[PDB]
């Protein structure tokens, strides 16, 4: 009974695990998309006005 | 005046480029809010405050 | 189960307190670029009329 | 007005500041339950795992 | 040559006036974006329940 | 006009240095999930029991 | 012996917990790295063409 209780105690801590996952998912889409694809585009852009 | 003009154009240029750098910034800054947004819609689903 | 969760509760108020106190400075700031924006380019137009 | 909210906006930040230390004390708070989360964790597998 | 020289320092006008605005969002979405993710860094945290 | 476009540049900045700032608190928080994580070690040498 | 190894294996789920906590305090303390200065390592390559 205290195997299936802490059985069940490991998969309350796997959905402790799937909840910090899906944290880890939005501080990774925060990290990318200045960096990624803001001034790489908006710089290309605005450096073929310059140029111009 | 076309020279006089243009060194003002400049001082106007490098006000400019500094502030796209800022517009690269802040075009990206907004689609960052719509995830961070979209961050506490989820977040209170999941979690709640994490349990 | 029967733990229909108070440190949640507790969790939200902390977490949705620190999201306030960060938005309502952050409100206070884009307001005092945005009005400064108004102001100067309202300036500016006095002074491009009284030029023109 | 500009140089003055410059200057309002780093005040306002200094302001953030303590937005940031009200909700850090509910997220202190929520990493006193994960330190207090692995004692219960710890005490539940334990009852699950046992005696001669 | 005179039109030639009036187009080069017509971007810099167009834009220098276009910049205006884009400080006026700058402020916004950086102030909302870093607020939503200093709430996103509170929701991390914990909820328990008690015996 | 260009003193205007010079000082909004610079108040756009001033508020980006605490916005990362903020983010910076955030990771501190996470490094007090670094330090809770050795007492999980601890917890987990301690809830195996190894049995008895 | 298996109440006492799922006691072990709720602490590398709260070992997990604290990962995916580090883990996302890393994309933290990366994320405002790549706000503050992933603009304007991308400017500064175009901008310097344009400042020249």
């Amino acid at each position: 009974v205290e195997l299936q209780e802490l059985n069940d105690r490991f998969a309350n801590y796997i959905d402790k695990v799937r909840f910090l996952e899906q944290q880890n998912k939005i501080l990774l889409a925060e990290l990318e998309q200045l960096k990624g694809q803001g001034k790489s585009r908006l710089g290309d852009l605005y450096e073929e006005e310059m140029r111009e | 005046d076309v020279d006089n003009a243009s060194l003002a154009r400049l001082d106007l240029e490098r006000k400019v480029e500094s502030l796209q750098e800022e517009i690269a910034f802040l075009k990206k800054l907004h689609e960052e809010e719509i995830q961070e947004l979209q961050a506490q819609i989820q977040e209170q689903h999941v979690q709640i405050d994490v349990d | 189960v029967s733990k229909p969760d108070l440190t949640a509760a507790l969790r939200d108020v902390r977490q949705q307190y620190e999201s306030v106190a960060a938005k309502n400075l952050q409100e206070a700031e884009e307001w005092y670029k945005s009005k400064f924006a108004d102001l100067s380019e309202a300036a500016n137009r006095n002074n491009d009329a009284l030029r023109q | 007005r500009l140089q003055d909210e410059i200057q309002n906006m780093k005040e306002e930040m200094a302001r953030h500041l303590r937005e940031y230390q009200d909700l850090l004390n509910v997220k202190m708070a929520l990493d006193i339950e994960i330190a207090t989360y692995r004692k219960l964790l710890e005490g539940e597998e334990s009852r699950i795992s046992l005696p001669l």
